[PDB]
């Protein structure tokens, strides 16, 4: 049982917008390790956002990241060309197990 | 025949008082284990030294056996030789004069210092 | 009439004490490997004893008021603390431990005598910690609140028992300085006190084995052709007493679970010896005695004991008293292992006055203990890796009579003996110390020259 | 910091096959792994995840009993064994690393038994996986 | 015509240095109550002094060369130290300690003398920490620019006093070896050197207190007849000046604050005694002394000093010339806690060509102290419990001079405390050590026999 | 009478020589643990080196010993009476404490030339 | 006929062994300034110690069955252990460090020699931790997998060399007590073994320097007359050989670079002495002898050394075999600083059948130090400031003969420091302890008296 | 002056004229200790060697003589061949076997000696 993505989200150059991960209290309500990870065709995904609130190095600033209850998202903004692709949300199961989402395409008007 | 050390303490006096040098070579010898037995060394040599020292002023300084020119007090004992170096032992002795060696050593002590004198008198002119 | 006269050398001495010195045998004075008692340091004794027996005179003896007992007693402890110094403190093992039950291949007796504690200690470096993971007997840890302690850690820290040193009682000679002798009252009637008839001079005694139990006396001398038994008040309930047996009953101990020690570095050139797993099934340990001739010997002890307590009353056997573990139980060490035996089975008897049953007594195992019953010190004995056993040489009990009015025609004794030093008592009974003194005046004819 | 896979093919419903991994470039014998499957329109599907040392195993519950896994700190390769496959498991399976390291506290520097990493609970590399596919 | 003979044992002795050993009273020595100077490995002391009066003879007395204060200072030094090994150092007590003003019940003239500091400190498990506070003297922390840290941090690992061993002085005396002699001086009138016509030796002297103090000798012998004044060179102002009192003054020194001892369990085994919550107000302490009696004895204090300095000079009284509070202010312990009295109230006064307001002295309260001027060696005292009030009397002084400037008409006399053996000459002036020599040739008209 | 230790110090000379034994009497009898066995052990030898000097001028288990050598009178010229009735030994030492060492060495080989004198006498004269 | 008697004192003397004691001149024992050998407790004597021939006598003497060497090496050992009890333990300084290769003038020989290593480290609070900097040799660190760890955190801990004490060996004289005496072999051509004709007997030994060299005896005494070779089996190849020169050949030693000190404050009241920038240029530590003099000498050795091989044998020259280094190398120290020099130069060479130039031995330099061929006990030597330059003798050569083949016309020596008893040996050569037998019998003519 | 041990070339009656300054010689942490204990080891035994002296009968003289006779098997030299030539060196080896048998006869006798004394005293 995936969790739950908007199939498709958009947006035009230097708007704001927020990508919506859904899971159940067993996973997503348990813990803060959440991660979302952007991936592109012909190539693996990179993980943006590893912990509820914090990202990697050398990943742009722009991106974010919040949690409330049994639902987190994603924020990205002043968005531009390069951002298009697809996002995935992973989070940390209550018997040590991880589960990934259905995925949303983001789509750059 | 031989008794050992210590082998004359049941014989009687007469019998014992011929096996006084056995008792003398033992009077002295040549990290829990360390100041302990030291210990013991230091107290054995200082020990052996009170005895000839004392034993030296009244004028015995290397005889096993001597006689001073002070009388027996016959309050001390009045018991006979034949009741005491034939019959009787060493062990029993000490218990009887225990009240009057104190006596004894001091009247030893004061003889000896006059013969010094008298000797040192006697020679000058004599 | 009678002229004083000074005799030196004679054979006079009085009662005393002094600062005995020990003498070790060849074989414990050259092998030098590490003996917790430092023998070592002992001078080697003499090539053969040097016996002189003495005709004639009586002597008096009192092996309660004996002060060659304090004095071993004093040794002893300092021998033990002086050769924990060298080697390493368990400061940092006092962490937060979370235990759970082994249960690979348990036997019924032992359900949860295991626990299997992981924890993190410290590593070569000072800024980083490692998690390791070690075995403890349920009697060495307690719980805070799974999460564990040991039991040592709210009351002092303990020094590990280092591996190089032995801890196998091998004898000593208690040696007396120039000036002094050691007198041994042969007398095989003798108890504990008053004259001995038959009295010997010896250089020293001989080899004394520190062999430390409780309620059991271990590889000791025997008694001859007779039971013994000694008390300095027989009259009295809170005066021990002590038996000795003339012909010894064997009690053969092991430890049957095969453990691997394992070495876990907790600093720079300092190593804790944890236990890292059993190997095949986990039985529990035992100690076996012959029930023919246990029964054979009580029935020896009950015949000379009744004398004292009249000869038409009952005399009954009982376990102990309960309390603490080191004195409710036959404590002990076989190899380097410490046991604490249950020794309900050998005293449970009823005495009326007219080949291979082996009972088997259960044995706890404590790697944590307070060895001369002290506070605020400790030391930590490390596992032995293999199966260990060994046969013993029982030759005497220190018994206790509960008090039991004339109201009753009945004997309650009990296995005892809390102090330490009955049990060195034991084998000292014999001997004696005495100053010598060489000086002596008596009466006779004798005149100076001049 | 790259993971080399192989083992793609085609095979017949209900075959037998393995996947094979490889590791450099960092100590894998510290970190977790992880086995990643996905397929062309469809979501991310998680496999299954092992210790550093392989003491602990996990399985999705949606391949439970088909596909185990298993890995050999002394070759520096992780293994997945693909067993009685259908028209399902067609996918691109990714061999993954479980980014972790000591876990900080008191001042000190805590790393599991034998000095193991602790989970962090991301995926940092990702090797360039491999496809097998289903057909009659 | 004259030959020589040879005398063994003459009464001759040259004045020689050794080692005394110890001798002392059974009070101690009974009680088992481990003062913190070994007066239990201390001899028992003789049944009685063996005091003889040397008759025709006149000894050379010298009390600012004597050696036996040198040898009491290194031994009562080491015997201090020596009670420190065994308990626990307070090494972990320095960390960052967060200080806040006590204002419950605060007096105007103690208003900011104690803080009140909680800090972080270790528990019996090394995983763990708790969170304690204490109250610390303001004399015992320092701004690290609130924050606070100990006074000692930065100086070395400071040790705690162990709190079962007391610290009262307890009466030792100091016994020659064999071949050696104490003599005596009995002159009433014998100043700091010179012949004593009166003479005796003993065995054993006097039991001497180890009492420490500054400024004022404290439970000293006293004087007969008359105030003494003794210095090495009166004329050099560099030498200190020991004043005796023929009769006593006694003084009141007490802590009226009613605080709490708080044990807190940090590390294995270890404890450290903070101070809790204080009862009632808190007053700070002081010491009294009467008016009338102090003013009486500086009177003959200053008679005696007219005939050293002139019969019609001024004689003026200040206090100290400045320094730090160790060795400016009276310092010295009541019932195990160490005081600092200002005594600028005592040295005020002049005397010029010649109601009982008991003035009261205020005194500072340390808690980490450097009893022997040393540097990096602590003895941190555990608060005492309760209230502290001891009544001792005042037996002498020590004062030094200033100025002098060719204006021969006013003096003025000023406490000094440099030096802590001065504390000691006044108990020792009176005896020395000499060393038999038995051996003598003197002529005589004799010749041996042969 | 007895004086005690010490007691004829001031006494005249005469009256002294008859106080000799009561000082001979008093030559021999952790911080306070290594200082005790320090003192225990300098009295043994102190002791010893009286007896063994006093023992090789013959005068071995004597207190008063006459010898058999002259008395300069370069040491001293003072009257026989005024030695031993005018003075006393702390007097008398210190007069002659710088020509005491002269006269040991007198004494030993006086003594050694007695004993190998009496061993060749008795031998044959 | 004749009669035993007894003669006391008679000069005849027995092979003895006995605890040697100390003694130091006065200008050792009075330069106010701690060292590692005790200038206290070694007790003074005085100037030109008398010295007695013994004439007509003849003395068995042996070098190599000698107890005194063996004291020796025990005494000094003690001595060190009891110099480093004080002194502060480094075992917090056992963390990771992350260094860089030093680069501000280096040279190209020494790239790579020094890095730069930065550490976190505690200090007076423990409650907060210190980012400090240092530098270390390569021989001194080891990498973790840049991140390094010190090389003796995985054995042991050291600790550091308080920086009060001196290791500058200044001599010591070792004295027999009474009853034993020391026999000195007189004659200038004995070979260590055998009798010497003649000997005398001296109160103690000449001054002994506990000079502490490999392959090499520095600052010793010179030989008489002619090169002189010692060995306890010539035949025995295993067997080291000891040759002594009568003319030494100067060593001059630096260390170029010019160090700073810089204290780290780790702990309450102790320091870390680390290293700071080296200020100007980084260059090679070397040691200089004269290349005509090294020749001049090994000329020498070469001739006496084909005496016990053949006067046609051809004698050749090789460096060491390999090892550890501080075996391998010329081990020493040069104030305070610890060198070891790689001597390949000075044994390469080959003599057949029969001036400024100057020999660079390359020198490296280590900090952590063990020296007695011990585990777990190492000592780190701190920083000294600024350049050093200490020339030295040398006195000596200890080398080691080889070769496997069955018979040849060449033999190969190698230089070998067997063990620092090689090195008091031969100063301790030219003595012998015995002890005197004063009692004998002998017959004559001489009946008592009675 | 020979000094010190310095006759121990000198013949054995050469020596024995200097027997006097030998007697004087017999007594007179790491450091500390190693100090006392050899102070202690020459007190006792040099007190051994008087012991065995005093019991002898010899206790205040260097050269003493004994009422027991010499045997022709523990030595066949004649007197001018061993007080001439010969040292106390090699004497001692001459006869080192027997210095423990000698020790017997020379210990009995002085008892005897001293039990003679007393009765014989008394009884004339
Ligand atoms: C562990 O053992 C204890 C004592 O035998 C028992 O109370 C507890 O239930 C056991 N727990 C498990 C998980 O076996
Ligand atoms: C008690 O019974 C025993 C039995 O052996 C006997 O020897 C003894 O004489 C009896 N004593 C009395 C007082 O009856
Ligand atoms: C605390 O005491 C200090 C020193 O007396 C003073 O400077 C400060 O103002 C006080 N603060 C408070 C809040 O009482
Ligand atoms: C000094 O004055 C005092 C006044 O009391 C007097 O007693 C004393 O005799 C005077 N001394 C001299 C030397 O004038
Ligand atoms: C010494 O060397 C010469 C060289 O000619 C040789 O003839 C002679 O035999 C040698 N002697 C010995 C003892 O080797």
């Amino acid at each position: 049982s995936a969790l739950t993505q908007p199939a498709s989200v958009s947006g035009s150059p230097g708007q704001s917008i927020t990508i919506s991960c859904q899971g159940t209290s067993n996973d997503v309500g348990g813990y803060e390790s959440v991660s979302w990870y952007q991936q592109h065709p012909g190539k693996a995904p990179k993980v943006v956002i590893y912990d509820v609130s914090k990202r990697p190095s050398g990943v742009s600033n722009r991106f974010s990241g919040s949690k409330s209850g049994n639902t987190a998202s994603l924020t990205i903004s002043g968005l531009q060309a390069e951002d298009e692709g697809d996002y995935y949300c992973k989070s940390l199961t209550s018997r040590s197990h991880r589960v990934f989402g259905t995925g949303t395409k983001l789509t750059v008007l | 025949v031989f008794l050992g050390f210590l082998g004359a303490a049941g014989s009687t006096m007469g019998a014992a008082s011929m096996t006084l040098t056995v008792q003398a070579r033992n009077l002295l010898s040549g990290t829990v284990w360390g100041i302990k037995q030291l210990q013991a060394r230091v107290l054995a040599v200082e020990r052996y030294l009170r005895d000839q020292q004392l034993l030296g002023i009244w004028g015995c300084s290397g005889k096993l056996i001597c006689c001073t020119n002070v009388p027996w007090n016959s309050s001390w004992s009045n018991r006979n030789l034949s009741e005491i170096w034939d019959n009787m032992t060493w062990l029993q002795w000490d218990k009887e004069i225990s009240n009057y060696t104190q006596i004894i050593y001091g009247l030893l002590e004061e003889s000896q210092n006059q013969q010094e004198k008298n000797e040192q008198d006697l020679l000058a002119l004599d | 009439n009678l002229w004083v006269t000074v005799y030196y050398g004679v054979p006079v001495w009085k009662d005393a004490e002094t600062t005995l010195f020990c003498a070790s045998d060849a074989k414990a004075y050259e092998t030098e490997k590490h003996n917790v008692w430092a023998t070592h340091a002992c001078v080697p004794t003499d090539p053969n004893p040097q016996e002189i027996h003495l005709e004639n005179v009586t002597e008096e003896f009192n092996m309660w008021k004996n002060n060659m007992v304090e004095q071993m007693h004093t040794d002893i402890i300092s021998l033990w603390d002086q050769s924990l110094k060298p080697c390493v403190k368990l400061t940092p093992l006092c962490v937060t431990l979370q235990c759970t039950n082994v249960t690979n291949n348990i036997t019924d007796d032992m359900r949860g005598e295991l626990k299997n504690c992981s924890f993190n200690m410290t590593t070569e470096l000072r800024d980083k910690k490692q998690k390791v993971y070690s075995l403890f007997y349920r009697l060495d840890v307690v719980q805070i609140n799974k999460e564990y302690r040991l039991i040592n850690c709210n009351t002092s820290a303990c020094t590990q028992a280092c591996p190089k040193v032995s801890f196998e009682p091998i004898p000593i000679h208690y040696c007396a300085p120039a000036g002094f002798a050691i007198l041994k009252c042969k007398d095989k009637k003798f108890n504990g006190t008053g004259p001995c008839p038959s009295v010997s001079t010896v250089q020293c005694t001989h080899g004394i084995k520190p062999v430390v139990s409780t309620q059991l006396l271990l590889n000791g001398s025997l008694a001859e052709e007779e039971v013994m038994i000694r008390s300095e008040n027989i009259t009295n309930n809170a005066k021990n007493i002590l038996v000795q047996f003339n012909t010894p009953v064997q009690i053969n101990c092991t430890r049957p679970n095969n453990n691997t020690r394992k070495s876990i570095r907790i600093g720079p050139g300092q190593a804790f010896y944890a236990t890292g797993d059993i190997i095949g099934d986990i039985r529990q340990a035992h100690c076996n005695v012959s029930k023919a001739t246990w029964n054979e010997t009580l029935g020896k002890v009950v015949k000379q004991l009744r004398k004292h307590f009249g000869n038409n009353t009952i005399i009954r056997f009982a376990n102990s008293s309960g309390g603490d573990l080191e004195v409710t139980t036959h404590s002990f060490n076989c190899g380097g292992e410490f046991f604490y035996c249950n020794t309900s089975g050998l005293f449970n008897s009823t005495w009326i006055s007219n080949s291979n049953d082996s009972i088997t007594l259960p044995c706890r195992i404590k790697q944590i203990i307070n060895m001369w019953q002290r506070i605020g010190q400790c030391m930590y004995a490390p596992p032995i890796q293999g199966v260990i056993r060994c046969v013993s040489n029982i030759t005497g009990l220190i018994l206790t009579r509960d008090g039991g009015s004339t109201n009753s025609t009945t004997e309650t004794f009990r296995p005892g003996g809390g102090d330490m030093r009955d049990n060195w008592r034991s084998e000292l009974y014999k001997y004696k110390v005495v100053k010598i003194e060489p000086l002596g005046v008596a009466p006779t004819r004798c005149k100076r020259r001049v | 910091e790259r993971l080399v896979e192989s083992g793609g093919g085609v095979v017949q419903p209900g075959s037998s096959l393995r996947l094979s991994c490889a590791a450099s470039g960092f100590d894998f014998s510290r970190q977790g792994m992880h086995w990643v499957r996905q397929a062309p329109g469809q979501g991310l599907e998680w496999v299954a995840f092992i210790k550093y040392d392989g003491s602990e195993k996990y399985h999705a519950d949606s391949v439970w009993g088909r596909l185990s896994i298993s890995r050999d700190n002394s070759k520096d390769t992780l293994y997945l064994q693909m067993n009685s496959l259908r028209v399902e498991d067609t996918a691109t399976y990714f061999c993954v690393r479980e980014a972790g390291g000591p876990d900080y506290r008191n001042g000190y520097y805590y790393y599991d038994f034998y000095d193991g990493y602790y989970n962090y609970h991301y995926m940092d590399v990702w090797g360039k996986g491999t496809t097998v596919t289903v057909s009659s």
